[PDB]
This record gives C-alpha cells, sequence and structure tokens, in this order.
RNA sequence: GCCGGCAGUCGGCAGAGCGAGAAAGAGAGUGGCGCGGACGCUACGCCGCGACGAGUAGGAGGGCCGCUGCGGUGAGCCUUG
RNA sequence: UGCGAGUGCCUAGUGGGCCACUUUUGGUAAGCAGAACUGGCGCUGCGGGAUGAACCGAACGCCGGGUUAAGGCGCCCGAUG
RNA sequence: AACACGGACCAAGGAGUCUAACACGUGCGCGAGUCGGGGGCUCGCACGAAAGCCGCCGUGGCGCAAUGAAGGUGAAGGCCGGCGCGCUCGCCGGCCGAGGUGGGAUCCCGAGGCAGUCCGCCGAGGGCGCACCACCGGCCCGUCUCGCCCGCCGCGCCGGGGA
RNA sequence: AAGAGGGCGUGAAACCGUUAAGAGGUAAACGGGUGGGGUCCGCGCAGUCCGCCCGGAGGAUUCAACCCGGCGGCGCGGUCC
C-alpha cells in the first residue's frame, strides 16, 4: 500500500524529510560496514563487543550430524507418553513403572530441570545427567541406556 | 449455488448470469465473500447442507474430514448487549445517572 | 443478534450513501432513513415501517413478526391504513404504544405517516 | 481568611486562580525602573490601592 | 454447540418437504469482517499476472 | 521488475477462519440485504433443496 | 503570551482499541458503560486493559494461574484475565477453577473442564459480577518476551548483561576483542 | 484535559429526579370520565466545562482533498446528450 | 511557595553559527580573532527606534469594544489646538 | 530584495520506487508449540496459472537450555524421625513442594451507620498479595583457592561430590 | 453536423487580430477596507406558513359503542398441553 507510505505526506516539502543543511547524499559514512576500526569504532564498541579478532581452534570439516544431541527435561517428561499411561500408575498394587523411550520420540540426552511427580519410571535414553538420575532415583525409578 | 456431486448442475446454472458453482469440498473465500464483504445469498442442496457438519463439525466434535481442526472459540456469547445492560442484576449495581445538562 | 450485525452493516452496506457531508440509508422499513443503530429496518427483531399504498391513497404499515426469523417471505406483514387523516395517525399510534412494540419509533412513525398524506393530495394551486 | 492571614491560608490562595487583571487605565509611570526613581516596579507598599482600581 | 434451529428442505416448486435438517454449527461461527477483509485482500493477489 | 512480491500467503487456519465467518454470514438476513440481494420473497434464507 | 511547555500537553494514553474487530469492541462497549457508571475501580482496569496491544497483554500460563490461585483467602474465587489462557505442560494436577478470559487455547480448555472447572467469558462476567466483587485480576509476565532482553544498558559496557544483536551464535562471531581479557579488553 | 456526561426513550406492565457543602437507599417487610407525553444514540455517535493556539530542519495524526486501474456495491447516470 | 509523577522502546534532523548587558585573552584598534553566564536572531511575525538580524516593549488561531507597554502628540502622521 | 546563483512565457513528461536482510511498534490466527516452504492428490484450468486437502502435518526453519577454545557438562532445595561424634558431614522413609524482604493496581474480612430479619451501599483497621522495580538469597556452565569423602567389571596420571 | 472542407474526432494556455466597457505622468502587479460602474442571478416587486380553538356560511352515505371473519403483539396461564 503506497498510499499509506510516508512519501505521500512529503509531497510539497522541498527537502522531502531528509534535512536542509546536510542533504541526503549518496554514501556519507561509506558503503556497508565501512570502517570497523576507523570513524565507526564507537558504534562497534558500545553495541557489538567482541566483533574483531580470532578466538579458539579451527575445525575444518565440521558436520552437524555428529554433534546432534537434543535435550528434554524432567518437567516435560510425561507429555512424551499419552495421558492414560500415567493415570494407570500408582495403582493395581504392582508399581507398574511404565517405560518412556526418549530415543523413540527423537531426543537423546535427558536433563534434570523441573520437578518430577512421585511415580517410578523407566527411561530409555542415550545420555543422562547427574542431576537427572538423583531426581528419578529419589522418586524411585531407574534409568536404562540404549544405543 | 453450492453443489456436492457433479451430475449436470454445473451444466444447468451456467449461462444464467451471476450464479457461481462451488463444490462443498472446494469452497472458495473469493466467491463466498466478493469484495471483502461477508454478505452473500447462497443456494444449498440436501447433500451439500448435511456435509457442513462433516467438514468442520461442532465445537464438541472434530472436523472428521480435515486432520486437525475445530471451530474457533467465541470471544463473547451474549452478543446482544441491549439485554445485558437491561438485565436487572446489572441495573441493581448501577448508580443514579446524571442527565441534567450543565451549561456555562 | 442485533448489536453484533450492526457493527458490520454500519459502514459497508449497499444502502449506505454519504454523498457530500451527510449519511443516509435507503433500505426498506427504515423511517427517517438515517444510518443509525436505532433507525434500521433489518437488524432489529421488531421493525416499524411506513410506506405509501400501492394505489396512491393510504398508507400500508409493515410489522415484523418476531415469531420466525430467517424467513423473509413470512417475516413481514403489511396492513393498509386509509382513514380520514386523523384516525390514520391514531391507528398507527395504537399499533406501537398499546402493543408495547419497540416504542422508541412511536412518534417518528407518526411523523412519516403525516408527510405521506400530503403527497397523496392536490399540491399546487 | 485572605485579609486576616489565618492558619488555613495556604489552600485559600491555592483555590483562587491567579487574577486576570486588565491593562492599567490611565497608563503607568515607567515599567522598566523601580518605584523609587519614578517607575512602577518594585514595592508599592501603600500606593498599590491606587493601581488596583486601574487594573480592575 | 449453541441453540441450533431446524432448517427444512424445499421442493422444486416451493412446498417445503417433510425432510428437515438441523442447522450446522458452521452458521453459528463468530463473524469477524476484518479477517474476512484481510483474507480477501491477500488471496486475491495470488491470481495476479506479473507486469514489467 | 518481474520479481515483485505478487503473491501473498495466508495461514491455513486464517484462511479457514474467514470461510467459517463467510458461511455464518450467509444466514442473518440483515447481512444479505445489506449486500443488496433481493430476498423479500424467499421462504427461508438457508435454502436447502433435494438432490434431484 | 503564556510560558507553558506544550510538549507534554497531550497525554499519550490510549482511548480506543486499534483492532477493527467487532467482538472486542462490543466488549469495550459493554465495559465502557460500566466504567463511567459503576463506582467499582475494577471495571476501569479491565477497560484500560482492553485497549492494550497484543505484545502488551502477555499470555498467562496455566501453572502460574494455579500458583497464584492456591494462595490462602481465595477459595471459591474466580480469576479474571485480560490476555489469553495457555496450557502448561509441566503441571500435572489441576484443581477446580473459575476463569474468565477473552480466549482460551483448546488444550488448556479441555484440561479445565475435565477437572470440573468453569470457563466464562467477559459478557457472562458482567451478568455474574457487574461490580467485579469476589474477583481476582491477574496478568502474564510483561517482561517475559525475548524482546526485552535486548533492552536496558547497551552491550560492551561494564556490568551490563544485555543480549547483543547477533545473526547466529558461534565461537568466532563474538567473544573476541571487547569481550576477552586476552584480546584487548573486557567489560 | 476533565477517573467528563449520555445504554434512563426504565410510559395505565407509567409516575417522568440524583447541581447537590458534608462516607452510604426517593430499599422490602414484621409486632405494639378523556389512551396521551417535542429532539436523540452514524456510542469511530451526541452533548457539557476549563485551559491553550507562532514556527525553520524534523516527526506524528486527519483528509466526505485529488489521479489511475481492480473486487464488490448504487434495479447508478448516459444520443431527449 | 507552586506543580498530577515515574518509567521503557524506536527515532528524523543537527554536529559551519552569529549578536548583545556583564567578566575577560591576543591585538593600537576593528562590523577582528578566541573564552564564561544569560537572553535573543537563526526558527519570529507585531508596535516603536525615519530606514533595519541581534536595540526597547511584546511573542501571533479569525473578529468587535475598552485599556496600555516602549515610544511619542507643529505638518507629513493618530494624538498637548 | 540583493551589485550571490537559476528563472522570456505556456502545454505535456519529471524525481524517496522494488527485492533481500533485519530491529522496533501495531493488527490477526494458533499457541510450547507454530508454519506449510517444496512436492503430491481433486476437473476438464472460463473466472483457475485461483481454491481445497495431505500416517508427505513436520523432512525442515524458529522457539522450548545454556555455558565452555575444546574434550564436555548442563539449570532446587527445605522440613520432620532414625543409623555414626550434633561431624552443620555420609546413609535410610514421609511432608512442603519453586524462596524471602520492601513498594505494589485490584479483591476479602470488616468495628458502625446509612423491638427487629434480609437485599445493597459506605466504612476506621487488618490481609493474601496481579503485573512490574530494587535488594538479598538459591541453581547451571567456564575459571581460581582450600581439602576431605564416596564407587567400581577394568583400583587408575579413574570418575563424582563440598565450601 | 464543414461551428467535421483532404495534416479535416474536441480544440486548452503562452501569443496575436478585431468588437463592447473602463482606466491611464511616480514601471506593472498585490493584501486589508470601502465606493462607483457593468454582465447575469433571486423568473422577487403588496410578500412565509404550520397545528389547536371560536363564528356563520356548504357537502358526505360518515363518529362513538356493538356483530362476524382475518392478522399481529403480550402471557409471572403465579406452576395450560
Amino acid at each position: 500500500p503506497s498510499r499509506l507510505r510516508k512519501t505521500r505526506k512529503l509531497r510539497g516539502h522541498v527537502s522531502h524529510g531528509h534535512g536542509r543543511i546536510g542533504k541526503h547524499r549518496k554514501h556519507p559514512g561509506g558503503r556497508g560496514n565501512a570502517g570497523g576500526m576507523h570513524h565507526h569504532r564507537i558504534n562497534f564498541d558500545k553495541y557489538h563487543p567482541g566483533y574483531f579478532g580470532k578466538v579458539g581452534m579451527r575445525h575444518y570439516h565440521l558436520k552437524r550430524n555428529q554433534s546432534f544431541c537434543p535435550t528434554v527435561n524432567l518437567d516435560k517428561l510425561w507429555t512424551l507418553v499419552s495421558e492414560q499411561t500415567r493415570v494407570n500408575a500408582a495403582k493395581n498394587k504392582t508399581g507398574a513403572a511404565p517405560i518412556i523411550d526418549v530415543v523413540r520420540s527423537g531426543y537423546y540426552k535427558v536433563l534434570g530441570k523441573g520437578k518430577l511427580p512421585k511415580q517410578p519410571v523407566i527411561v530409555k535414553a542415550k545420555f543422562f545427567s547427574r542431576r537427572a538420575e538423583e531426581k528419578i532415583k529419589g522418586v524411585g525409578g531407574a534409568c536404562v541406556l540404549v544405543a | 449455488v453450492i453443489y456436492n456431486e457433479d451430475n449436470g448442475i454445473v451444466k444447468a446454472f451456467r449461462n444464467i448470469p451471476g450464479i457461481t458453482l462451488l463444490n462443498v469440498t472446494k469452497l472458495n473465500i473469493l466467491k463466498l465473500a466478493p469484495g471483502g464483504h461477508v454478505g452473500r445469498f447462497c443456494i444449498w442442496t440436501e447433500s451439500a447442507f448435511r456435509k457442513l457438519d462433516d467438514l468442520y463439525g461442532t465445537w464438541r466434535k472434530a472436523a472428521s474430514l480435515k486432520s486437525n481442526y475445530n471451530l474457533p472459540m467465541h470471544k463473547m456469547l451474549n452478543t446482544d448487549l441491549s439485554r445485558i445492560l437491561k438485565s436487572p442484576e446489572i441495573q441493581r449495581a448501577l448508580r443514579a445517572p446524571r442527565k441534567k445538562i450543565h451549561r456555562r | 443478534s442485533a448489536h453484533l450485525q450492526w457493527m458490520v452493516v454500519r459502514n459497508c452496506s449497499s444502502f449506505l450513501i454519504k454523498r457530500n457531508k451527510q449519511t443516509y440509508s435507503t433500505e426498506p422499513n427504515n423511517l427517517k432513513a438515517r444510518n443509525s443503530f436505532r433507525y434500521n429496518g433489518l437488524i432489529h427483531r421488531k421493525t416499524v415501517g411506513v410506506e405509501p399504498a400501492a394505489d396512491g391513497k393510504g398508507v400500508v404499515v409493515v410489522m415484523k413478526r418476531r415469531s420466525g426469523q430467517r424467513k423473509p417471505a413470512t417475516s413481514y406483514v403489511r396492513t393498509t391504513i386509509n382513514k380520514n387523516a386523523r384516525a390514520t395517525l391514531s391507528s398507527i399510534r395504537h399499533m406501537i404504544r398499546k402493543n408495547k412494540y419497540h416504542p422508541d419509533l412511536r412518534m417518528a412513525a407518526i411523523r412519516r405517516a403525516s408527510a405521506i398524506l400530503r403527497s397523496q393530495k392536490p399540491v399546487m394551486v | 481568611e485572605i485579609y486576616t492571614v489565618g492558619k488555613r491560608f495556604k489552600e485559600a490562595n491555592n483555590f483562587l486562580w491567579p487574577f486576570k487583571l486588565s491593562s492599567p487605565r490611565g497608563g503607568m509611570k515607567k515599567k522598566t525602573t523601580h518605584f523609587v526613581e519614578g517607575e512602577d516596579a518594585g514595592n508599592r507598599e501603600d500606593q498599590i490601592n491606587r493601581l488596583i482600581r486601574r487594573m480592575n | 454447540a449453541c441453540a441450533r434451529p431446524l432448517i427444512s428442505v424445499y421442493s422444486e416448486k416451493g412446498e417445503s418437504s417433510g425432510k428437515n435438517v438441523t442447522l450446522p454449527a458452521v452458521f453459528k461461527a463468530p463473524i469477524r469482517p476484518d479477517i474476512v477483509n484481510f483474507v480477501h485482500t491477500n488471496l486475491r493477489k495470488n491470481n495476479r499476472q506479473p507486469y514489467a | 521488475k518481474t520479481w515483485r512480491r505478487w503473491h501473498r500467503r495466508v495461514n491455513t487456519t486464517q484462511k479457514r477462519y474467514a470461510i467459517c465467518s463467510a458461511l455464518a454470514a450467509s444466514a442473518l438476513p440483515a447481512l444479505v440485504m445489506s449486500k443488496g440481494h433481493r430476498i423479500e420473497e424467499v421462504p427461508e434464507l438457508p435454502l436447502v433443496v433435494e438432490d434431484k | 503570551g503564556v510560558d507553558i511547555r506544550h510538549n507534554k500537553d497531550r497525554k499519550v494514553r490510549r482511548k480506543e482499541p486499534k483492532s477493527q474487530d467487532i467482538y472486542l469492541r462490543l466488549l469495550v462497549k459493554l465495559y465502557r458503560f460500566l466504567a463511567r457508571r459503576t463506582n467499582s475501580t475494577f471495571n476501569q482496569v479491565v477497560l484500560k486493559r482492553l485497549f492494550m496491544s497484543r505484545t502488551n497483554r502477555p499470555p498467562l500460563s496455566l501453572s502460574r494461574m494455579i500458583r497464584k490461585m492456591k494462595l490462602p483467602g481465595r477459595e471459591g474465587k474466580t480469576a479474571v484475565v485480560v490476555g489469553t489462557i495457555t496450557d502448561d505442560v509441566r503441571v500435572q494436577e489441576v484443581p477446580k477453577l473459575k476463569v474468565c478470559a477473552l480466549r482460551v487455547s483448546s488444550r488448556a480448555r479441555s484440561r479445565i473442564l475435565k477437572a470440573g472447572g468453569k470457563i466464562l467469558t467477559f459478557d457472562q462476567l458482567a451478568l455474574d459480577s457487574p461490580k467485579g466483587c469476589g474477583t481476582v485480576l491477574l496478568s502474564g509476565p510483561r517482561k517475559g518476551r525475548e524482546v526485552y532482553r535486548h533492552f536496558g544498558k547497551a552491550p560492551g559496557t561494564p556490568h551490563s548483561h544485555t543480549k547483543p544483536y547477533v545473526r547466529s551464535k558461534g565461537r568466532k562471531f563474538e567473544r573476541a576483542r571487547g569481550r576477552r581479557a586476552s584480546r584487548g579488553y573486557k567489560n
């Protein structure tokens, strides 16, 4: 919608909304990120710290498939399975302890963020955290690895 | 005219000007509301009219022909506010009005 | 309902006509023809209309039924008023006040029926 | 409460809007200088009552 | 589902037949003309041939 | 240029939102007359006919 | 002439909602009348909050509502929210509730009704409590947006924890001269 | 700018007010002839007070200011122009 | 003593200034160059100083009546004829 | 106004557009999910090179987890009772279950009054306290210092834990 | 229809010719305020009606109240089917 643009209200004004003393020239400061160290140094220092220089080692042929490790916390753990699984727990005088396969849904490492409701479980994951175990072991469950 | 099965109804309402044929499964917003205005006089058949609750359903049922859809929730139910403002339980809580005009 | 459909018709109706600093609405059953929430012949459940008779002598008065909507063939009922121009206004006055039929258009309907009767008479000497 | 400055005087002056006095009828002596050297600025300790009737 | 009336089926010469259909819940959906206006003024741009 | 943004894509839920409001506005005859259609003689606005 | 600074003469509060929808304006129409007639200041806050923008009335999570409604004193009490009610997946048990909001998500709606709760709309709220007596007014986290983490003191400033504007998070795009003691300086 | 006012046009289903110095109701109970009443309220509307009104670069808002074409709409106009 | 206050986002334009009471540097001096506070022109029309950047008064929506500031009241030119 | 520049006049044309990347604000839909990109399926395409649909409905992008150069690690504790030294430490079972302080729009109780009951309304005082601000705490990762404890399929230049 | 006459659908402005009116020694032109003179407009030139009541002059196949038929509204019919 060009009829709602600022250009329609600027018809008549000589400078067209861009100053009378300093006219809108082609490129006053320079094209692109011109002068990272010179004449634009203050903007790069107090808004983009750490822009200049090298750090760390270089890994040449880096593949994202090796470093794939999606995480899931204990607070969002019963959403991995259906609602009728957890209501059929703490019942039947057995300690059913349903098995939640983390790798089956598409997560690898299990983290310990959140509060786990009091129901022993069996969790199947490729990786685990130290704080993840003591919440499940504190509840009364057990962790089982898989490859 | 909204038709459900193609059996010659397109062949009939074809030369008479203004009538656009819409399939039930292929309804179009550009013809159900021309010009951005919601008013449109519609003609339905028996098969077309019974498929509307099989295309979208009610609020307590799924679409049953689209995968994941249900009717959107109403922001407000009692749209007629002339009865809400005239309800005795609201008029009880209102104060006396000030309708005397107070000029300079 | 009534307030819900008023906000849609108020600006994009086919009867809407602005035309150099006024606003009017030319739908049937709208006495005083204002594009207003009160003066609207379609959005209401109860509708009062005054319109001159087909033969050019009298006023046919149109009432909404309130018993069945979405049936415009049987939604409106027309009664013809042709009296001595004083009971003509008194009959329409009794259709509103005595029936408790949407009474804010009591006097405005009498105003419209009053001007129609000077249309159906000799006008210029 | 105005004339005799009592112990509720602060909100009395706050209630009154600052007075929109008209221009002095008859003219002023001199606006720029103090009242001592024939001007009208400064402390009009007694002769303000002459000027008030010209404002109002 | 709100209060839904019963809609009759008319024959080819008027004369509403005995077959009556309950009004579908689609007709009780909220009316929001701006969304209808927003959808109409954007879907209509899809059948536009380029000019240059 | 030929590569101006001619087409606009709208979310499927929003596209399905306006059609629910368009069908629900086919009832409420105050809406239909406000479009301009002559409905005064129609026996019932949700006109349902047979499969013949 | 009068020496008055006219730059703050016009207050910048909202008067009319910027939305062109008709259901919100009917709710505004309902609560416009209750604000200037009733002596209840609850209706003025609701009318003030019915004018806000979408980023101004943040969504209220279901578990925060449970946390804020389990406080002592508010039993048999309704909760009125101006934003939207959204489900929280990390809460297991939900008690009986009475919630009023413009919009409730479908996953959160079925959870409240399953536990014997009651979801009301703002038009039914006026019929129940026109003065808002016995109501609890809550709201979502105003600062919970990702936008506010870029605000405040600028980055590259000592004792400032503002997230910089970076196209993608990597080792060599940032954390260099200006951030490291080994590379020039740090703040 | 006013915590501005107006949903109260609550009419033989009626009693027409809440400008008035003072925190709250023209509230329910229980014992001792003549058919009558001007306007209105596009609540994105109507109405009432108080203050103010300069302006370059610049910013914002309203245009029922204007041109071209498109979807609707005016049972629109037009060789009697 | 007077005034409703606090707070968060983007953001144009500007980055050649000049003059004046007072203080004051270099220079014999300058409508010269360079500093401090405050006010103006820039951006500002109006009455007056005959004329006019910055001087005095005074700041501006369109009008009627009345009254003034600074200036003035032999004629031009309103007013001491 | 200039002894600064352009302008003899008139008619037509004539200059802040588009794409992409973004940041903020605003409107809508869904919502810890969101999206259909691309592809495929309906009817031959008038309108239609439009529309509708998808165990492709999530492959994937973004977000829900960050911190490290990296090997890697990864977001909660408190109360009560017992077992060893009250050793503020290790081991066993229940409870609260996501901190506290101050300011906090609203809402609740509310002394009293507008013989005697109910509907409201106001109300000194007392509160759980939305959002948000400040502070003190608590937790995760990198790093520094002080030390002890625990475990084993491989007792080690092992791994984990504390302040 | 040449008031469409071979570069001929209409034929603007700059510019020029002619006619009517007016004016003319401080270049012309402009703003505020009037006055005068014109071309047309108000188809003006015995000056607007609208309701109630009173008086006398005239006319209907007529008023109130009843009977039948049809239509409509309401019904806390305290709680019809």
